[PDB]
């Protein structure tokens, strides 16, 4: 998940991430952003819920 | 572009261990699903390993079941297959085969350039 768009998530009512099957970490990032509605993430190959 | 080029085949007496390698192209080694061919002398192309894509579960022919470990390494592009105490009925004409590209652009396969491994 980019920088940017963890800075630009604390206003993000809608976050979709279509990652086709590549594996994605967030290693503590969606914290920042409280006011997400729906967090999408198609084919985010995570394995595992993040925390 | 995308190619293939087999690297590791070589003379060995039987019952000594062989690694052959694979150097791969621009489609990601963690997809495209791949397999590692035989071409036997005096005999037709058969399959031997199979290594799949999202699970990495591995395939074998009967004859070459057991003896036989096939493995796909990725941040390299890499596709290794090491086969311990080899049988006579190994030396052939091993290559690399790609029959599905990558998530993009699906690309139509390739053959390898192969290399010849012999067992005396």
């Amino acid at each position: 998940l980019p920088q940017v768009v963890t800075d630009v998530g604390v206003h993000l009512q809608k976050l979709s991430i279509n990652n086709e099957g590549t594996k994605l970490i967030v290693l503590n990032s969606l914290k920042k952003m409280v006011n997400l509605t729906e967090l999408e993430l198609i084919r985010c190959d995570l394995e595992r819920i993040p925390h | 572009q995308v190619q293939l080029v087999e690297s590791g085949g070589g003379l060995v007496q039987a019952g000594g261990s062989l690694r052959l390698s694979c150097a791969a192209s621009g489609f990601p080694v963690y997809q495209a699903w791949m397999w590692w061919y035989r071409q036997a002398p005096g005999k037709e192309r058969e399959w031997v390993a199979a290594i799949e894509s999202e699970g990495q579960y591995t395939w074998y022919a009967d004859s070459v079941k057991g003896r036989f470990t096939i493995s796909r390494d990725n941040a390299k592009n890499t596709v290794y297959l090491q086969m311990n105490s080899l049988k006579p009925e190994d030396t052939a004409v091993y290559y690399c085969n790609v029959k599905d590209t990558g998530h993009t652009t699906n690309q139509y396969d390739y053959w390898g350039q192969g290399t010849q491994v012999t067992v005396s």
